[PDB]
């Protein structure tokens, strides 16, 4: 290959998807089903679909679904901590004595690891305390045919989560030593529960009008038919297909818990920030056992049997070898440190501009047009339900961008022009709804004699 | 040498082993001299403040 | 280490692990070995031996 | 570079296969405006989304039909330039 | 070198990681269409 | 022996360092290609 010679796999000429990367293009897997060995093939990016261009043909959507997609964020990770003297010099203070000739290199350390342990408490603050009341659902449910039980807290269960943030920490999971400690986060999971719950209701109850002020009850019916006048679908697609759409997002809604699980690496994201930490900390604890050089790396040992004027360069090897292991460990949770609070930005501006308001960002709450997006809390991070609406099926129509009338050029107020080969339409752009033309969807401009492929229809003035 | 608690435990210790150590360089269990029995160390508490 | 087998004839497949009896301060140097076995008396010719 | 303990290692994805990315990228623009991004590609002519585009600013589509053959001749021409610019400036590529 | 514990190991679990994520950069930044679009054969844009 | 591996790790810090410049710029790549590429950004001076 390219990336080496590579024994063991039969090379296969067909192509699949890649599961095992081996580099400049050729990926590996366990075949199972024609080959019981390994095979290596050049990966395929995707199947091939040429599209039907034309200068006059459209395909406009004559169904749509709605689609709730999971987005999973870290926020924080553990505020740990470590002491100088004790990490390195535990309880001697023939070592503490020449530890304390470094000057200020481990009041350093000790600083900067405070810093990242605040910095923690503001992660998880700025993403989830942006209500400034806690809101609650009513007690009846008459949401139009909407089920949200799959999102909100069950009362029933001993602490107030909801099935699927139960389900989370269910899935995701997560000792004494010498200097190492752990610090609690401010925020316990309850109060974080607690926070979501708020801003779910404050959702569900007020549309985005709780982030911008007062919070104003609307209909949910009404305001998810705002949602839809949103992305450029009338509400009237709403309210006569209503229904069907509950039914809908209940189904993709249901599917969500079963999809957490059934598919295991979903919350790998979630687990990979508990499973650096923990190395880093079992590497720091392993070079304890390091001798650097020393006769011996244990530190009473070649302390109770060297006298001081030739122990001292015994420890002072040790001594400067732990401290450099531990300005490393420090550094690199400086590093991670800079990549969380990059994530928990991100899920703080998504909290804000796909929970509290409805978002013109394409594929930045989801793929599909977005509608509306529910938080729901994960252990150290965040997790968006994001609903979007996605055309489903469609049909080829011809098209013209303008019709002539006794020498006029009309052009739509709304929508595209539309055929089925007899009689000419008018449709908005995202679900196919005909209406005859009439002076009253379109307007006038120019004459016939100037835009380019432009069609003879007639148009009705409803005065006559 | 060494400071912790000392405890009662119940880690057989096989006849041949006279020492246990921790993932690092310390002890974590010993055998007591003069009267041979197994000894748990669990180290005496500490924080910060 | 002494396990109870059945096994047909060879070694078995189970894991098991060896564990120390004693550590003999011999301090010879040990190149070729011989195994002592146990052997019966079925019959005597006169000089055989 | 790559003597004593350095090693390069390939990339996984060969630029045959970037420039097909892109190449499909472009093209499912070209051929279906912003819609491939959402769900199905929805065929449409481009000077029609080139207008429903321009409505997305707040310009009137009658603008596009009305001077189609100069936006196009406008759009080539910098397009064109791109080239030239390129190929006549060093450091643009800097970054 | 074996004296100083896992420092290498450290440095090549480092450099694996910055070298894993360089390909997710990547695939990222243009594995955004499931299926590859093609251009047909005859370019009438209307002008473009 | 402690000196090259002092600049050892001098090289991955640095490298782990300009790693995440490298991501920050390829997570503002990718949000380009969606929000200017797969839609039309109303958002004024982000796609030039
Ligand atoms: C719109 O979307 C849905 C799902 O794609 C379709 O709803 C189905 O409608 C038929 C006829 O009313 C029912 O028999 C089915 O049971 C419905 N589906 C489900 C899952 O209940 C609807 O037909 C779609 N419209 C188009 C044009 O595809
Ligand atoms: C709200 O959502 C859930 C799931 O869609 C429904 O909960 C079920 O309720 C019935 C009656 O209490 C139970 O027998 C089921 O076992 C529940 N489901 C599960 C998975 O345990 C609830 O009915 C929904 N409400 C509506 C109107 O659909
Ligand atoms: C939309 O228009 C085109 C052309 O009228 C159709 O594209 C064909 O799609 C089928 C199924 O994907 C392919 O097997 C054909 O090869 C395509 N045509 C060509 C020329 O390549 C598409 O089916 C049309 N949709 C409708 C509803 O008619
Ligand atoms: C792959 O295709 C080449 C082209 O003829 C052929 O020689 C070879 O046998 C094929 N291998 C397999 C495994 O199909
Ligand atoms: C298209 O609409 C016209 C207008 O009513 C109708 O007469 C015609 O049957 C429709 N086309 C088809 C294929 O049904
Ligand atoms: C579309 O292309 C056809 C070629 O078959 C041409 O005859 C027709 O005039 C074109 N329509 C427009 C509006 O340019
Ligand atoms: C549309 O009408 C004009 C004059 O009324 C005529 O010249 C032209 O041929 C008509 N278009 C078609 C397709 O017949
Ligand atoms: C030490 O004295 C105790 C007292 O009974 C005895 O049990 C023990 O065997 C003595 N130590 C040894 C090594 O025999």
């Amino acid at each position: 290959t390219r990336a080496g010679c590579l024994i063991g796999a039969e090379h296969v000429n067909n192509s699949y998807e890649c599961d095992i990367p081996i580099g400049a293009g050729i990926c590996a897997s366990y075949q199972t089903q024609t080959s019981q060995s390994i095979i290596a093939y050049t990966m395929s990016l995707g199947a091939e679909n040429s599209v039907a261009y034309s200068n006059n043909s459209i395909a406009i959507p004559t169904n749509f679904t709605i689609s709730v997609t999971t987005e999973i964020l870290p926020v924080s990770m553990t505020k740990t901590s470590v002491d100088c003297t004790m990490y390195i010099c535990g309880d001697s203070t023939e070592c503490s004595n020449l530890l304390l000739q470094y000057g200020s290199f481990c009041t350093q350390l000790n600083r900067a690891l405070t810093g990242i342990a605040v910095e923690q408490d503001k992660n998880t603050q700025e993403v989830f305390a942006q209500v400034k009341q806690i809101y609650k659902t009513p007690p009846i449910k008459d949401f139009g045919g909407f089920n949200f039980s799959q999102i909100l807290p069950d009362p029933s269960k001993p602490s107030k989560r909801s099935p699927i943030e139960d389900l989370l920490f269910n899935k995701v999971t997560l000792q004494k030593f010498n200097g190492l400690t752990v610090l609690p986060p401010l925020l316990t999971d309850e109060m974080i529960a607690q926070y979501t719950s708020a801003l779910l209701a404050g959702t569900i109850t007020s549309g985005w009008t709780f982030g911008a002020g007062p919070a104003l009850q609307i209909p949910f019916p009404m305001q998810m038919a705002y949602r839809f006048n949103g992305i450029g679908v009338t509400q009237n697609v709403l309210y006569e297909n209503q229904k069907l759409i509950a039914n809908q997002f209940n189904s993709a809604i249901g599917k969500i818990q079963d999809s957490l699980s059934s598919t295991p690496s979903a919350l790998g994201k979630l687990q990979d920030v508990v499973n650096q930490n923990a190395q880093a900390l079992n590497t720091l604890v392993k070079q304890l056992s390091s001798n650097f050089g020393a006769i011996s790396s244990v530190l009473n040992d070649i302390l109770s049997r060297l006298d001081p004027p030739e122990a001292e360069v015994q420890i002072d090897r040790l001594i400067t070898g732990r401290l450099q292991s531990l300005q490393t460990y420090v550094t690199q949770q400086l590093i991670r440190a800079a990549e969380i609070r990059a994530s928990a930005n991100l899920a703080a501006t998504k909290m804000s501009e796909c929970v509290l308001g409805q978002s013109k960002r394409v594929d930045f709450c989801g793929k599909g047009y977005h509608l509306m997006s529910f938080p729901q809390s994960a252990p150290h991070g965040v997790v968006f339900l994001h609903v979007t609406y996605v055309p489903a099926q469609e049909k080829n129509f011809t098209t013209a961008p303008a019709i002539c009338h006794d020498g006029k050029a009309h052009f739509p107020r709304e929508g595209v022009f539309v055929s089925n080969g007899t009689h000419w339409f008018v449709t908005q752009r995202n679900f196919y709804e005909p209406q005859i033309i009439t002076t009253d969807n379109t307007f006038v401009s120019g004459n016939c004699d100037v835009v380019i492929g432009i069609v003879n229809n007639t148009v009705y003035d409803p005065l006559q | 040498t060494g400071t912790g608690v000392l405890t009662e435990s119940n880690k057989k210790f096989l006849p041949f082993q006279q020492f246990g150590r921790d993932i690092a360089d310390t002890t974590d269990a010993v055998r007591d001299p003069q009267t041979l029995e197994i000894l748990d160390i669990t180290p005496c508490s500490f924080g910060g403040v | 280490k002494h396990t109870p087998i059945n096994l047909v004839r060879d070694l078995p497949q189970g894991f098991s692990a060896l564990e120390p009896l004693v550590d003999l301060p011999i301090g010879i140097n040990i190149t070729r070995f011989q195994t002592l076995l146990a052997l019966h008396r079925s019959y005597l010719t006169p000089g055989d031996s």
